[PDB]
């Protein structure tokens, strides 16, 4: 929905595009505090017995990485479908380190 | 009590009667590893048993789990089994399924749990007469009310004794694990009663009791009469041995290292003085200086260091030392003597026993490292005899690196910071750093943590927390977790001294290992060292943080 209206925007206003460009700033803040939320109800419930059914991680053919944390999976797949753009590369690098910041990782850790 | 100390001989007597055979090895001890006192008891043991020419076996062991798989690998031949160091604050019988009726025939096997652990099992001693243990000299007294409840509970208004006896157990149980006596002073007790004392056992004594000063000043300075008193009861030719009262103090191996590296490492004057930057340093030289030893001259060996100073080191310390306030670093302490060999001191001696334990030479790792640690405890079991030195030589240059190692790590860790205060207990964590491989040891760590809060202890806060310590093998992605309590300054009165600090830290590891599924395992003899994996440390952390202490 941000893309779609950024890119209506500069339509209306009329490597690099400014049809996409600026369209992170929309949703920046209630990204950051709903993933901090999400850690912070993982961190008190993933040891719970009752609990464990919803933090299982489902088994399908072709699958070979063996991992430990969902929520890292979830942000790192949130950021490289952002990633793609192609020409709003440095935004998203800002955004993903600021991420991984809530987290006590780095930038270019292997395991991010 | 079941075993009273004025009844031990009586015990002896029993192991006389149903193990001394010709042909047939009726008697085993399980030693608990990685304890001094224990290897001192061992030996002492191992002595009067090679006296009467009793056949005999001694079995080291790291873990519970060892105990279990041991005692079901034992046959029924062997009439008397000995546990030392261990195994006296858990029930037995539920832990080792003892049917009373299988062994009753007198219940055949005996088995004597020998350990100074003073929250000890009750049940595991009011219930059963399959095992049977050495009482220091706290059921006669101190349970004198505990057990009548056990007793009562082994018409509509009577639930009130029922609630009063619940509560009486309740109120016994939930403290702190602590040592209150050394097993090899028990074991000297009972060669003395029988006759049988000697250098070597007093040596062994020494060594078993001394070995206690670090964490247990309390109970040294309880023992130490004893100790004097016995020594003063019991030419220099080729031959002689002699045992000494000298002067000693609180020193990193003094008499094999040079003063200025002795005063640098020791612990005390590090607490004192914060030798870890560089006004400590300045302090240090500025006191050297007035006391009037060259710089040149203080980096010397003990040897070769003048002897017109080595004989004046007293008063010069006298005269020096007070305006600095580390007069408490003197005491007296016990030196051995062997002809013309040279001269050693129990602090020294200890030292270099602890270091040699540490340093010598997923599931298949732990193993390897387990049955290392049983190696290096047999290698420095050898190491004892006096035909030996080269293996203490070792010993003691392995000390001065492991110290030097030790405090590297330390002075890294207070440069960064990061220990943090919590509202209940201090954390810190070691996640990156040097020589990590090193404290994969629960000895060594220890050792580190003794240093960190000898020197918290040392500050002006006000406050007296638990500590908890983790590191990191990236072998096996498992953190080594243990728990450590707050020690007041040594230089205290006893009237604050009424009880030591006690340690919850295995309550509240099993309380919470009970409620929730975390990927522990909890198999030390030391029941407050843990190991947890990387990614279930912080929840972890989190319900300590919000549990009952």
């Amino acid at each position: 929905d941000s893309m779609l209206k950024t890119k209506q925007s500069y339509l209306k206003l009329n490597s690099v595009e400014n049809s996409l460009n600026g369209f992170s700033h929309l949703f920046s803040k209630p990204l950051m505090k709903r993933v901090k939320k999400l850690f912070k109800n993982q961190q008190e419930f993933i040891l719970d017995p009752q609990y464990e059914a919803d933090y299982v991680i489902p088994v399908l053919p072709g699958s070979h990485l063996n991992v430990k944390n969902p929520l890292l999976e979830l942000v790192k797949s949130l950021c490289h479908v952002m990633l793609l753009s192609k020409s709003t590369i440095l935004e998203i690098r800002t955004l993903r380190k600021e991420l991984l910041k809530i987290f006590e990782l780095r930038e270019f850790a292997k395991v991010a | 009590m079941y075993y009273g100390i004025s009844q031990f001989s009586e015990a002896y007597n029993k192991i006389l009667r149903n193990s001394s055979s010709h042909s047939s090895c009726q008697l085993v001890i399980f030693v608990s590893c990685l304890n001094i006192d224990a290897l001192c008891a061992t030996k002492m043991l191992s002595l009067l048993f090679k006296k009467q020419l009793v056949q005999s076996q001694i079995v080291p062991i790291f873990g519970y789990s060892e105990l279990r798989r041991h005692y079901s690998q034992l046959d029924d031949n062997i009439n008397s089994l000995l546990l030392v160091g261990f195994g006296g604050v858990i029930d037995l019988e539920a832990f080792l399924e003892i049917d009373p009726q299988e062994y009753v025939i007198s219940f055949r096997r005996d088995i004597y749990v020998l350990d100074a652990h003073r929250p000890w099992n009750l049940d595991n001693i009011f219930g059963s007469q399959i095992i049977q243990c050495f009482d220091d000299g706290t059921v006669d007294d101190t349970l004198g009310e505990q057990k009548e409840a056990y007793y009562k509970l082994l018409r509509k208004q009577r639930k009130k004794q029922i609630h009063e006896y619940e509560g009486v157990l309740e109120e016994y149980y939930s403290q702190g694990t602590t040592v209150v006596n050394s097993i090899s002073a028990q074991i000297y007790s009972l060669l003395s009663a029988i006759g049988e004392t000697n250098l070597s056992n007093l040596w062994l004594n020494i060594l078993g009791t001394t070995s206690l000063d670090i964490a247990y000043a309390q109970v040294y300075n309880r023992l130490y009469p004893l100790l004097q008193d016995e020594v003063k009861r019991l030419v220099k030719t080729p031959d002689t041995l002699t045992l000494n009262i000298q002067p000693d103090y609180y020193l990193f191996l003094l008499r094999h290292s040079s003063l200025y590296d002795s005063f640098y490492y020791s612990n005390y004057v590090n607490a004192k003085l914060s030798l870890w930057n560089e006004n400590g340093k300045k302090r240090l030289h500025k006191m050297f200086a007035r006391m009037g030893i060259p710089l040149s001259t203080a980096q010397e060996t003990w040897l070769y260091m003048d002897h017109s100073i080595k004989r004046e080191l007293g008063i010069i310390f006298d005269k020096n030392l007070d305006r600095y306030g580390l007069q408490d670093i003197i005491r007296d302490g016990f030196v051995r003597t062997l002809g013309y060999r040279g001269s050693i001191s129990a602090s020294e001696f200890v030292e270099a026993l602890t270091a040699l334990l540490e340093v010598g030479n997923s599931a298949q790792k732990l193993t390897n490292l387990r049955k290392r640690w049983v190696s290096n405890f047999w290698l420095s079991w050898d190491a004892l005899d006096d035909r030996k030195v080269e293996l203490l030589n070792r010993g003691i240059q392995l000390a001065q690196d492991l110290q030097r190692a030790i405090f590297n790590t330390g002075v890294a860790i207070l440069e960064k910071k990061l220990i943090k205060h919590l509202r209940i207990y201090r954390l810190c964590v070691l996640q990156d750093g040097p020589d990590l491989d090193l404290y994969r040891n629960p000895l060594t760590l220890l050792r580190l943590g003794n240093w960190l809060i000898e020197c918290c202890a040392e500050s002006e806060d006000k406050q007296l927390l638990p500590m908890v310590l983790a590191s990191i093998d990236e072998n096996t992605d498992t953190y080594l977790v243990a728990g450590l309590t707050p020690r007041y300054p040594r230089g205290l009165d006893t009237i604050h001294t009424k009880k030591p600090i006690l340690n919850n830290f295995s309550m509240a590891f099993q309380q919470i290992t009970a409620e929730t599924d975390a990927k522990v395992r909890i198999d030390n003899f030391e029941s407050s060292i843990i190991e947890i994996r990387r990614e279930d440390l912080s929840p972890f952390l989190e319900k300590l943080t919000l549990s009952g202490l």
